[PDB]
């Protein structure tokens, strides 16, 4: 099956065992392939993003965690528990091409 | 306590504790696209410019 | 007319609390005019949001953000 | 004979009329290398302050004239070459020259006579030519670079037009100014709009009403150069459609000469298939738009219209 | 999505035609005339990455390691060391 | 003569009381000037510029001799009146050099040299002078130099002669310029003054040599600076509280392409506040109209927006798009289009551009090169060619695979292939606003096959390496971006 994201979709990101990242384009939607559809999406960034990982069950007091990058230094932790809304973001000032977590 | 980064035709693969330079993997002819590590932690595969 | 208005929207779409406070260093009356006058409402209304909370922040901040 | 001003003194003081066969007589006794040449360079030059000059004696006595100058100029073409591409070399620099002093206000009618004799005289279908190639840059520029304002500048695009497709009818070759000088000057015929804004054109002061008869018995091409281009500032209609009839006309025969075999000439048309079609619906009339729609949705059904082969290449040895 | 970055194949420096996908060190030795540690000593006057590839070696780099290497006298490389 | 007289007496001289005399009659030569804007001597100017040239001997040898430095007996009156006479003949020379709408050469360079050495001697035996003598330039004003159409800001004479052989070589001056304009934008007269002169200031700023060039270096006037070295970010302050104040004030159409260049190529340098040029610069670049003038800002627009996103990362969205909506004939009728064509490069040079992008951008252009003139081909044949060879998954745009045929395959897919290309259709459409919507991939280019049938030798050769097969990747733009039809025709004469 298919899952349509408009824009051009850069990265797909397997978060949770039922839901997926469409990581393309100015916006990123999180979809749930169980339902097949589209649970959330997050428009929240100025540059068509670029990066997007994932990372969870570790040392800190959100479990989960959602990092974004989108071509300005800014990188943005969301978290699929608060339903992907906005908890941290960073800035560097060159064009943001990859990031990682431990 | 590693992670490898793409480059210029070589793959730069760091240290967490250190962050410095473990090790330079340079024998491409051109830039490398990816890098990936398998589930057990010792073979990566590097995606080239060649095809 | 020398406007600020497409930063403010880039920035309010996308929060960065540097282009935030960089746009803000502006005190020009003419300017803060025409930059509400062709800023989005509801853009203007978390704008107003966020300077309430920048002035609750820093208040010292808040003597050119009296006229904004 | 040995200077330009005196060689036109002196058949000025004989007779222009029989200033031809006085200048066949002078050649005839030179003949009888240097004293020929400079008789052939002031005798150009001659001809084109004629044909800057007048055009009031008609074809029964004055284009004899012009055409036994043409005749001994022949003879003297068919002898030398050399100082001949010389000579119209040095008129390409002067010409380029006055161009760059003024635009348009130092452009010449015997320029037009002296592109014209260059057409018929030198090898046309040759590729690079030092008289040609330089002379046909010349004429593109000249096309492309003046402002189209006025009915006698439009008129001299259009024998211009008339003289590179008699060059592209024995070489063969396409012009994309050509092109662009045949959307303009439709567009300014029909400006009057909402359809075309990409073609840039000067001036909204002429135009095309529907007042027209355009019959058998109405103005055909009958181009009197010196006479047209020069009283066309009083402006009536019949010389509107006739001049919009002869850039048609040597549209048509361009079309019908090269163009077919142009590989490109659906899209090369396509915006003069919209214009003529804006033509026939304005108008509701025309013949002639008619039949060249024809022509091209004949051409348009017989042409390929496939991607081509461009890398198709021989495996190497 | 637009990512902009800052290459080169064969080249011409004191006119040879030079390599872009080999190293800088035995680029400079198929420099002709030049060899071996005559290129590594030119390479390290220059303060250039000896492991870079000569499509990198950006032309003020480019120009630098010129004006070293047909300047030797001049940039502390002993007469010994000269042809 | 008598002009010529009194000057002879004040260079032999009650000294002062003679000079005071000589310093009344050349400040009557203002009523002088009155008679010379009526009628300059028979329209010569010789006895006004003698006098003139005396007046400056004369204040020379005044500026030499009586000072107001010390004080004493009859003091107040022996150097008040000094002062007096010279800021009278400076004001004279000022007045000369302001309500001179007359083109007068002479007497306006004679104006100009009093002033300058004037300004010399008043710093070193007294700024404000420059206030002064600013205020009478910026009165001055002649139709040949007022809203110039063709090319230029403003022909002035006496501006522009004071631009050439007076600001572009002293920083000290050229601070003291920028600061006070703002003082002088602080005056509201003055303001509106700057506001109807707003091409002087285009005139005085096209120059390239302002002390934010760090490139060369500049001399000094006077002998003392007064601290023009004080800070590069308060003298870009100047200049930015200037530029956006003639920006916001009394624009007009060939002052703004003129604008728009000089911020593309030297204002930026020495501006400070690139979020207020942002936003004049999007303002610049989504201002469309109906005017065919109007309508070719973009062009400059989109260069200085895209200086702007390179120093720092700004967006501008459908970024393409607008691109695939600007590229218009007439770009390519247009002189600014061998810099666009740069910015072209540096616009398409991106590695996350796909085939629909190319294919939607090469087609359009091969419709432009079926429409352009020749010199714009020569220009524009590269962009095809090495952009063909940087993205390699479009080519199949130039031949089919399917399309060309063989003698070693079957009489069923011989039949196939007929019945395929009498189904084949053209599904391009240039109305389409969005490239990656574009089927411009199944579209070849006959176009380009027409410009293997061009005429000219030069154009027809580099179609025929189009029609080659593509061998190396370096084509060296540059070289083969610049050329003119003057250009084509020295060429092919040499």
């Amino acid at each position: 099956y298919s899952l349509n994201h408009d824009q051009p979709v850069e990265n797909v990101i397997a978060v949770s065992p039922t839901q997926i990242v469409s990581c393309g384009g100015n916006n990123f939607k999180v979809w749930d392939l169980t339902s097949n559809k589209k649970l959330y999406e997050r428009g929240n960034f100025n540059k068509a993003v670029t990066c997007l990982d994932y990372v969870e069950n570790f040392d800190s007091p959100m479990q989960s965690a959602l990092i974004a990058s989108s071509l300005d230094g800014h990188v943005k932790v969301f978290d699929p528990l608060d339903n992907f809304q906005v908890k941290f973001g960073w800035k560097f000032s060159g064009p943001v091409l990859s990031c990682a977590v431990s | 306590h590693d992670f490898a980064v793409t480059s210029s035709t070589r793959v730069q693969i760091f240290s967490s504790r250190t962050r410095q330079v473990i090790k330079t993997f340079s024998r491409f002819k051109d830039v490398v696209y990816s890098a990936s590590f398998r589930s057990d932690g010792k073979l990566l595969c590097a995606g080239d410019a060649t095809g | 007319t020398g406007t600020v208005t497409v930063i403010l929207s880039q920035a309010l779409q996308s929060n960065d609390h540097s282009l935030l406070e960089t746009v803000l260093n502006n005190r020009d009356e003419r300017v803060i005019r025409d930059t509400i006058f062709r800023l989005k409402p509801a853009l203007a209304v978390i704008l107003l949001e966020r300077l309430a909370e920048r002035i609750a922040r820093q208040t010292h901040r808040q003597g050119p953000l009296n006229v904004w | 004979r040995t200077h330009d001003a005196l060689l036109d003194q002196v058949k000025k003081l004989d007779l222009d009329d029989h200033p031809k066969i006085v200048k066949n007589i002078i050649k005839a006794y030179q003949p009888k290398k240097e004293k020929l040449g400079k008789f052939t360079a002031v005798l150009l030059r001659h001809i084109i302050f004629l044909s800057n000059q007048n055009y009031l004696k008609n074809v029964q006595s004055f284009k004899r004239t012009q055409n036994a100058l043409i005749s001994i100029l022949k003879s003297l073409s068919e002898k030398y070459n050399r100082e001949l591409s010389e000579e119209c070399r040095d008129y390409i620099n002067e010409m380029q020259a006055r161009y760059k002093k003024n635009h348009f206000d130092a452009l010449s009618n015997g320029d037009l006579v002296f592109f014209s004799i260059i057409g018929i005289l030198f090898s046309t279908s040759d590729q690079y030519h030092l008289v040609i190639t330089p002379a046909l840059i010349l004429m593109s520029q000249f096309l492309e670079q003046i402002k189209f304002n006025s009915l006698k500048r439009i008129a001299f695009g259009a024998v211009l037009v008339r003289i590179v497709s008699q060059y592209q009818r024995i070489s063969k070759r396409y012009i994309p100014e050509v092109v662009y000088f045949f959307q303009k000057i439709l567009l300014t015929f029909i400006v009057e709009p909402l359809d075309f804004e990409n073609i840039r054109l000067d001036s909204y002061e002429l135009g095309l009403p529907l007042d027209v008869d355009f019959t058998k018995k109405r103005s055909t091409i009958i181009p009197l150069h010196t006479l047209s281009t020069m009283d066309t500032e009083a402006h009536p209609v019949d010389q509107c459609v006739s001049v919009l009839l002869n850039v048609m006309e040597s549209l048509d025969a361009t079309i019908s000469t090269v163009w077919k075999s142009l590989p490109a000439f659906n899209e090369i048309i396509l915006p003069i298939q919209q214009l003529l079609s804006a033509y026939t619906s304005k108008y509701s009339d025309f013949e002639k738009p008619r039949n060249i729609l024809n022509k091209v949705e004949k051409l348009t059904k017989f042409t390929e219209h496939i991607p081509l082969a461009l890398q198709n290449h021989k495996p190497v040895s | 999505s637009l990512v902009v970055q800052e290459f080169q194949h064969i080249l011409r420096l004191l006119n040879t035609n030079v390599d872009g996908n080999i190293k800088i060190v035995y680029a400079l030795t198929t420099i002709k005339g030049v060899g071996r540690r005559y290129s590594n000593l030119v390479c390290k006057k220059a303060d250039v990455d000896l492991h870079k590839r000569a499509g990198e070696l950006t032309q003020e780099e480019l120009e630098r390691i010129v004006q070293i290497m047909q300047n030797p006298t001049h940039y502390k490389i002993p007469a010994w060391f000269l042809n | 003569m008598v002009l010529l007289i009194s000057e002879i007496k004040d260079i032999a001289k009650k000294q002062y009381n003679s000079i005071i005399k000589l310093i009344n009659e050349l400040v009557i030569p203002e009523n002088v000037t009155q008679l010379e804007e009526d009628e300059t001597e028979k329209n010569l100017r010789f006895l006004v510029m003698s006098l003139f040239q005396i007046f400056r001997k004369l204040f020379s040898r005044g500026d030499l001799t009586l000072p107001s430095s010390k004080k004493s007996t009859l003091e107040k009156e022996q150097f008040v009146n000094w002062c007096r006479k010279v800021y009278e003949a400076f004001k004279t020379k000022l007045l000369a050099i302001i309500s001179d709408i007359p083109f007068e050469t002479s007497l306006g360079l004679d104006s100009l040299d009093v002033y300058l050495q004037l300004a010399e001697l008043e710093s070193t035996h007294f700024n404000k002078t420059f206030r002064k003598l600013i205020i009478a330039l910026w009165s001055s004003n002649m139709g040949e130099i007022e809203d110039v159409k063709s090319s230029g800001a403003s022909e002035n004479l006496i501006i522009v002669e004071f631009t050439e052989k007076y600001y572009t070589k002293f920083a000290d001056i050229q601070y003291y310029f920028q600061s006070e304009f703002n003082q002088l934008l602080e005056d509201p007269a003055y303001q509106d003054l700057l506001l109807k002169n707003v091409g002087k200031w285009l005139a005085l700023v096209n120059h390239d040599k302002h002390c934010s060039s760090v490139d060369a270096d500049l001399e000094i006037f006077v002998p003392n600076p007064p601290q023009a070295i004080e800070n590069e970010s308060k003298f870009k302050s100047n200049f930015e509280k200037n530029w956006l104040s003639l920006l916001n004030g009394q624009l007009s159409l060939q002052q703004y392409k003129s604008i728009l260049l000089i911020l593309h190529k030297r204002i930026i340098p020495h501006f400070h506040t690139p979020t207020k040029l942002m936003d004049f610069l999007t303002d610049s670049y989504n201002l469309q109209s109906s005017n065919k003038n109007a309508g070719v800002v973009p062009i400059l627009a989109l260069n200085g927006l895209f200086e702007l996103m390179k120093r720092f990362n700004l967006e501008y969205p459908n970024f393409y798009m607008k691109l695939y909506q600007i590229i218009n004939p007439d770009l390519m009728h247009v002189k600014y289009r061998a810099r666009f064509f740069r910015l072209m490069d540096v616009f398409l040079s991106s590695t996350h551009l796909s085939a629909h992008l190319v294919a939607s951008f090469i087609k359009k252009l091969a419709r432009l090169t079926l429409e352009s003139p020749p010199s714009a081909i020569v220009t524009v044949i590269p962009f095809i060619y090495n952009l063909i060879r940087k993205h390699p998954n479009c080519m199949i745009m130039l031949h089919n695979p399917a399309f060309i045929s063989n003698p070693f395959q079957t009489p069923d897919q011989v039949a196939n292939l007929k019945t395929l290309k009498e189904n084949y259709v053209d599904p391009f459409d240039v109305h389409e606003s969005d490239p990656e919507l574009t089927h411009a991939l199944d579209s070849s280019l006959w176009e380009l096959a027409s410009l293997m049938e061009h005429y000219h030798p030069n154009v027809a050769t580099l179609a025929k390496i189009f029609a080659q097969p593509f061998k190396k990747l370096s084509y060296n733009m540059e070289d083969f971006l610049d050329w003119n039809y003057d250009s084509l025709l020295n060429a092919e004469s040499s």
